RNA sequence: UCUGAGAGUUUGAUCCUGGCUCAGGAUUAACGCUGGCGGCAUGCCUAAUACAUGCAAGUCGAUCGAAAGUAGUAAUACUUUAGAGGCGAACGGGUGAGUAACACGUAUCCAAUCUACCUUAUAAUGGGGGAUAACUAGUUGAAAGACUAGCUAAUACCGCAUAAGAACUUUGGUUCGAAUCAAAGUUGAAAGGACCUGCAAGGGUUCGUUAUUUGAUGAGGGUGCGCCAUAUCAGCUAGUUGGUGGGGUAACGGCCUACCAAGGCAAUGACGUGUAGCUAUGCUGAGAAGUAGAAUAGCCACAAUGGGACUGAGACACGGCCCAUACUCCUACGGGAGGCAGCAGUAGGGAAUUUUUCACAAUGAGCGAAAGCUUGAUGGAGCAAUGCCGCGUGAACGAUGAAGGUCUUUAAGAUUGUAAAGUUCUUUUAUUUGGGAAGAAUGACUUUAGCAGGUAAUGGCUAGAGUUUGACUGUACCAUUUUGAAUAAGUGACGACUAACUAUGUGCCAGCAGUCGCGGUAAUACAUAGGUCGCAAGCGUUAUCCGGAUUU
């Protein structure tokens, strides 16, 4: 039908700050050449405009977009477009076949950069090390590997040359070959390969020294003839490059700029032949639907397999579900099978959708990127199939909402159009959690970062039009209180059927070890035991409320010592009301105080961010008081309130520069200090 | 309903047996008396002669098993046709598939007449039936799908059957014919069909 | 055919090229039930020489059973 | 939807023009009748009424009412 | 055979007027509880709100030029069309906002109408001229595309000729506002494609052409009459009314123009007010009648809206068009495009009605000589317990009520309960396998025999032989077709009306009730456990309309 060594579905990983949205967008703008796409004259043809970060990233959040270069066709895939995220990158590099990974330069720690290649070097995901921000002050290629290497120990292998400094970069040397010169300056469309100079062509026979042997002890050709001597060919040096990356043993380094759009057409060449074909690589391996779960490739062949990735809401449509293919053709219209689900999706038809369109196709190949429109059931993690094929499951992380915020709903249709919009979210980003709380009636939702949140409230309010201001989490605060006289309870008035009388003293005492407790004391005939019931129901269901701010009052004891009834009136509820009345005075009395849980944090930095915990930690009048190591890094037990982990979340995040985690649980309830306290006064 | 469960208590409640002995036969004991909570040595505490219709119409349809659906719709039907249509109505029901299966001796009981029907194992006019709502007319021939004729129950029950003058059958071929129409006299008198003529408050 | 699903029914009737089928008609011409085809149809042969003669050709399905019947017969001798 | 929409649109376009034509070629000769009336401009207007009255221009019955129109009035004279 | 079912409720007790209220159906009904099935229907009652995506009706190369391609050195034949021309575009499908009126039906008169085409049939399809699409070239541009020039053909377009017959006109013959007839004046009909035959010529076959002769068909107009509420709507209308000349409509006509004159309607309500698509009809009643017009049919109105027009027999055209109002979108920011009251889906609302469903298999339509082509029309599939029907979850035996639970609370005993356990049997369905429909053998096509004008023959007519048409269907259905009780029961009420009460807690609180009415310490009554009665894969609950309701 169609070539597959010519098949490839890339993508292109990078950090917010560095480049990301500006070297996808730009290499795809020069890559950029067939009809689907064709951003080149599209481009040239309209005036520029420019959007906000968060809107651009919105507009540029794309599932499949095509591009074109000698032989190959590349399916870029753009998932992140937060500052960067989980569940994105673990779709993208279980949906890839390979990556180019573009590093922070501008800013030395790179954040963000760090996790992307994290989640790769766990799957042995193939990708290439590249830097952009090298037409910027403070990044040469020299310093970021060693950076590199110091920081993590990669073992990654330098390839290209920068020609000058941070400013001087304008020329690159190819290691493999000669050094290509630039003949154009905007889209990098107009690059020739000189011969490299004396003063450098030494250097790179010296690199070639170094790299060449590099990828010579996994070869038995390589070995040979570096023992020899003997010129290697390019191309097996190249297929030894595909080796390692596949296998996991080096990592060939880059030098360009996509900022300033330096090296492109050498780089699609390079992706063209480093890069792994699904056909170039073992296929994917993914765990059949047996009972055992068995790990079996899909050997691109007739039968189709997929898992559905991605469904995204889209008006005039409905669902729109991004789905990656790993065996056969699935054809439009057919009749796929759900096993989690059970039952017979009905396909309506497949579309490719891009950066700015959606082209309706046919059929899609093993390996490819689509979306169906159809399938109003499946949902996420589910395998369909219409080629009748042993389904299979693959979803190799998850993550935890652990981020919790409570936000006031200003409205009732605000809240409703709030709950439309999460619940669908939630289809479109399942990590998050949605609930409304019945300790305050907020709406809690719980995510996993400030952009990732503000994005998400930036959607429901373009998407879904959900327009509503922020809230404030807050702690239950609990109430308990100190001994009261005995205490004086009176009822009397004429209503009921009839009138209603009732006097009673019992003593109630609060206490945290034993709950409620009722003693009754009768020897002298004072009360019948009919209104012994009515009185310790009474109090239980008025142990509910507090004073305070109506906090449950807990673990207090009746001692039932005096009563009086009149004659044939007062009818049991009088007891009940008096009850009642005692219990409100009495909490009155004795100036009742308040109790909040109390966490422990077990927050995760090696050492590097140390003084700023203790600073963020005292920023809350905190609890710093030494360190302790576990078995790979020193972790800090902190016991903090409730109330004021919301915004440490951010402050933390925000001292330790993104690199620093930790756990909420339930340490042990403590009473409220007299700063929380100032607050219930009225 | 097709299947009354434990339809011995309402034998004690109604006190309406089936052939003459076999519905009180004593498993247990032989009462009449009503059962649950609310008494077994007085009666109930509401009564009215509307009730005693209902326990007679009841006690009609649960001898011979209607359904209230097919039971409006045989009553519509009954309505369609002229003539003294009180005791033609009792005729038509006595008339049902099951009915007839019954009266041939191929069926202990209208509960088992209905399983019989419904297994495949009757056959009317090469016509496989399983809706046991088909009424039948003079000279018509009835047979077993001799498939079924291996059941030593069947060969038991064809032998010594129930006959009725108005219809013929073969106690050894497991074949018969409804011959005539039946006589209101030969049939019990337990109920009224007035009762529930002027019951029909439906329509 | 018309009428209940799954249950052929297509009356002879003289309607024009104007307006929808079952809808407004010229005469009932009779009626075929398209069940079990053995030259099962209710017709008047009379209306049908009316309508020959004087345009608004009939359906076409039923040319079978008026060569059967000798209808084309009986028609061409008014031309002759 | 509709495959010929524009197919006949353009067809008659052409055909308008020309109707427009006859029409005004008529509309000059039933003038020159209404400045002179004689026995050989109403034979003029039979033969440009009988040429075009047979196109979809002119119905029958507007013909004999225009024709009956002028011979009353030709009658007097 | 036919025309009618009652009941409770105010007084200290009792009669009367008299209201409320229930007992019956149907449901573009939802929804609770859940939940087997098919046949059979039914399925935005709600924003005429706006819509991406396709379907939504397109057809003709045996009607023409003109090229690409297929074969063939070539000459040539054929597929396609970039187009011309012909038809179909008004049909169809949907909607009901407007509209209370010739909307509707009614008996209708059309001394006032059209209807290409089809159909009976008369006359014939003659002879000329000039043409542009197309194609090419240039400008400009992404296309959009227009502008300019040339070259072209037709059954395309404008003369001419004859015209049986036609309209017109004057004379001669007629009817109870008109025609019938004699002569005569004027005038206008097309065109060829293709086949057979004939040396050629030409003739014959088929289609089509042109008038003419029958019609038929529907549409349109006019009228009798009926056809919502409305007086807390008595004056109203000014081409408005009467007449005259001219003109317009397929027709008649204040249809219009110009002139003269002054009406006309209404007290049996003009006008105005709010509503409504009209009818056949559905549902209810026993009927008169009432309610509504779900699926169905006819008619009629509109086609984002307000003006306007061509074409054609047929229009101011869902999806044609010009402009204006308003909306959506693309754009190179110069300019434009389009409007799902077509099928789904969708945005929103609604408490809410299914799938962005399959073949044109059959039918029907349109175009075609013919292969046949297009059909969200049509015929089907799916979904929803939404309704009717049927139908599973077994069946016979099985005791002095198994165990346990409930009541008895007293402890005898019952209820659970022949239900159990157990024995026996049974296979619709569940489960195993195969065959396999009908519909569609209609309809055309090719061989064939004869038939009649015909003849040199070709072509149409029937008798059969063959060619074939399936989304359905892997369907229904059938078959000691395998195993197997195995594959499935929920549910309103139990105080009286009204089929169903035992015990406890509740103390006019919690709560219940269609009506009455109970709960303030013994509730036949509220709630709970049990049991019971009524239905049943349904049970209820509300709004709905009718017998009650004779309470207009």
């Amino acid at each position: 039908t169609v070539d597959l060594i010519n098949f490839r579905n890339f993508g292109i990983m990078a950090h917010i700050d560095a480049g990301k949205t500006t070297t996808s967008e730009r290499i795809l703008f020069h890559s950029g050449r067939i009809h689907k796409i064709g951003e080149t004259h599209d481009g040239e043809s309209v005036m520029d405009w420019m959007e906000q970060e968060k809107e651009r990233g919105i507009t540029i959040t794309s599932a499949a977009t095509s591009v074109s270069w000698k032989n190959c066709s590349l399916n870029l895939i753009d998932t992140p477009g937060h500052v960067d995220f989980t569940v994105e990158v673990e779709r993208s590099l279980r949906v890839l076949d390979g990556a180019i990974a573009v590093l922070d330069a501008q800013m030395g720690v790179e954040p963000q950069t760090e996790t992307v290649w994290r989640q790769a070097s766990r799957y042995e995901v193939p990708r290439i090390i590249f830097v952009n921000k090298m037409d910027k002050t403070g990044a040469n290629f020299e310093r970021s590997v060693q950076s590199i290497q110091q920081r993590l120990g990669v073992k990654a292998v330098p390839i290209q040359l920068p020609i000058g400094a941070e400013n001087d970069f304008n020329g690159i040397i190819d290691l493999i070959e000669e050094k290509v010169y630039f003949f154009d300056g905007g889209k990098e469309e107009k690059a020739e390969e000189k011969p490299i100079p004396d003063q450098f062509k030494d250097q790179v026979k010296q690199m070639r020294a170094h790299l060449v042997e590099e990828v010579a002890n996994f070869d038995d050709q390589l070995m040979a003839d570096y023992l020899e001597g003997k010129e290697i060919s390019i191309a097996d040096i190249k297929r030894c490059i595909r080796k390692g990356v596949i296998g996991c043993q080096f990592f060939p380094v880059l030098c360009g700029s996509a900022f300033k759009n330096k090296g492109i057409k050498l780089l699609l060449d390079a992706v063209v032949d480093f890069l792994p074909s699904p056909v170039d690589v073992p296929q994917a391996k993914a765990y059949g639907e047996d009972g055992n779960e068995v790990l079996i490739s899909a050997s691109d062949d007739a039968p189709f397999v997929g898992l559905a990735f991605k469904v995204a809401t889209d008006p005039f449509v409905g669902r729109l579900t991004f789905v990656r293919v790993y065996s056969g053709v699935l054809k439009s219209g057919s009749y796929v099978k759900n096993v989690r689900k059970n039952k017979k999706e009905r396909v309506s038809r497949l579309v490719k959708m891009h950066a700015q369109n959606r082209n309706e196709i046919e059929e899609i190949r093993a390996g490819d990127i689509c979306a169906i429109i159809g399938l109003k059931d499946t949902t996420t993690g589910e395998t369909l199939v219409d080629d009748k094929i042993d389904v299979q499951l693959e979803a190799m992380q998850f993550a935890q909402p652990v981020i919790s915020l409570a936000v006031e709903p200003k409205t009732k249709a605000d809240q409703e159009k709030m709950s439309i919009a999460l619940s669908k979210l939630a289809e479109e980003d399942p990590t998050f959690k949605t609930f409304t709380d019945p300790e305050t009636g907020q709406t809690i939702i719980a995510g996993m970062g400030e952009l990732h949140l503000d994005i998400l409230v930036d959607r429901m309010r373009r998407e879904f039009k959900v327009e509503v201001n922020v809230g404030a989490p807050q702690v239950s605060f609990r109430e308990t209180f100190n001994k009261e006289s005995e205490v004086e309870g009176k009822y009397i008035k004429q209503s009921g059927g009839r009138g209603q009388y009732g006097h009673v003293k019992i003593r109630f005492e609060p206490n945290k070890d034993k709950g409620f407790e009722f003693v009754d004391k009768i020897v002298g005939g004072r009360i019948p035991r009919e209104y012994i019931k009515p009185v310790q129901a009474g109090l239980e269901n008025a142990m509910a409320s507090g004073p305070l701010a109506g906090y449950p009052m807990i673990d207090i004891k009746a001692t039932l010592f005096d009563g009086s009834f009149h004659e044939v009136d007062s009818s049991e509820m009088a007891f009940k009301i008096a009850a009642s009345l005692a219990l409100k005075e009495a909490g009155k009395v004795c100036s009742p105080v308040l109790l909040e849980p109390i966490m422990a944090i077990e927050v995760t930095v090696p050492e590097q961010y140390f003084g700023d915990t203790m600073g963020d930690i005292s920023s809350r009048r905190g609890l710093i008081e030494g360190t302790e190591q576990r078995d790979n890094v020193q972790v800090i037990k902190a016991k903090v309130p409730l109330k004021e982990m919301f915004g440490y979340a951010t402050d933390l995040r925000s001292f330790s520069q993104g690199r620093g985690n930790y756990v909420m649980q339930f340490s042990h309830y403590a009473e409220t200090p007299k700063s929380v306290v100032n607050e219930i006064i009225a | 309903m097709k299947y009354t469960g434990s339809i011995f208590k309402r034998s004690r409640r109604l006190g309406f047996s089936l052939l003459e002995n076999n519905k009180e036969f004593s498993k247990g004991k032989k009462r009449k008396t009503i059962p649950g909570q609310h008494g077994n040595r007085f009666r109930s505490s509401t009564m009215s002669g509307y009730a005693q219709q209902l326990q007679e119409k009841q006690r009609m349809q649960y001898m011979y098993g209607i359904t209230d659906k097919q039971f409006r719709r045989l009553f519509r039907l009954v309505l369609k046709q002229r003539g003294n249509l009180a005791v033609n109505l009792f005729r038509v029901l006595e008339s049902r598939l099951d009915n007839i299966v019954y009266r041939m001796g191929f069926a202990p009981t209208r509960r088992s007449a209905r399983q019989l029907v419904n297994h495949g194992h009757v056959l009317l006019n090469d016509r496989t039936v399983d809706t046991p709502s088909i009424i039948l007319n003079p000279g018509d021939k009835v047979r077993l799908k001799a498939k079924t004729i291996k059941i030593p129950i069947v060969k038991a029950a064809s032998e010594s059957g129930v006959v009725s003058p108005f219809v013929e059958t073969n106690n050894k071929t497991f074949e018969g014919t409804y011959v005539r129409f039946p006589e209101r006299s030969e049939l019990p008198a337990g109920i009224n069909e007035s009762y529930v003529v002027e019951w029909y408050k439906r329509l | 055919r018309m009428g209940r699903v799954h249950y052929p029914t297509y009356r002879i009737v003289a309607v024009d090229s104007r307006v929808k089928r079952d809808g407004k008609y010229i005469a009932l011409i009779g009626h075929l039930n398209p069940a079990l085809k053995e030259n099962k149809c209710k017709i008047d042969e009379a209306v049908a020489l009316e309508w020959l003669n004087k345009g608004a050709k009939p359906t076409d399905t039923v040319r079978s059973l008026f060569s059967q019947t000798g209808l084309w017969k009986k028609f061409v001798e008014s031309k002759k | 939807n509709i495959k010929s929409n524009e197919k006949r649109l353009r067809q008659n376009i052409k055909r308008n023009l020309n109707n427009k034509g006859q029409k005004t070629k008529l509309k000059t000769n039933v003038k020159n009748f209404h400045k002179e009336i004689n026995l050989d401009n109403l034979g003029n207007v039979y033969s440009q009424a009988d040429r075009l009255a047979r196109k979809g221009i002119i119905s029958t019955n507007r013909a004999r009412r225009l024709k009956s129109r002028n011979v009353a009035v030709l009658n007097k004279t």
